[PDB]
């Protein structure tokens, strides 16, 4: 009885995978640079709190 | 003779193999019926978030 819902889930999974594949490289480059600035912030946690 | 040859070819040394097949089938089916409620919940509720 839940087979149309299975079809909907499969189609949505395919579409979401395609969208995530399209958007992934930008996200991962941003994550690399965000790790850079996050290490920057972590090295000066005390300075940020004082600020 | 032909049927016996075909049966020997198909069931040569599959004793432990078919034993494992049947045991795994019954265990998987039993555990699936035990956890059918989470399976139904996933099937019915995964669509909203993914389509969102």
């Amino acid at each position: 009885p839940r087979m149309p819902q299975i079809r909907r889930d499969i189609t949505g999974l395919a579409n979401l995978g395609e969208v995530y594949a399209d958007a992934s490289p930008d996200l991962f480059d941003g994550l690399d640079n965000a790790v850079t600035t996050a290490r920057t912030l972590n090295e000066q946690r005390g300075n940020l709190d004082q600020a | 003779g032909t049927l016996l040859d075909e049966a020997a070819t198909a069931f040569g040394g599959l004793g432990p193999s078919l034993q494992r097949l049947v045991d795994s089938t019954q265990a998987i089916a039993g555990d699936f019926r035990a956890n059918i409620d989470p399976v139904n919940d996933i099937i019915e509720n995964s669509g909203p978030i993914i389509d969102s």
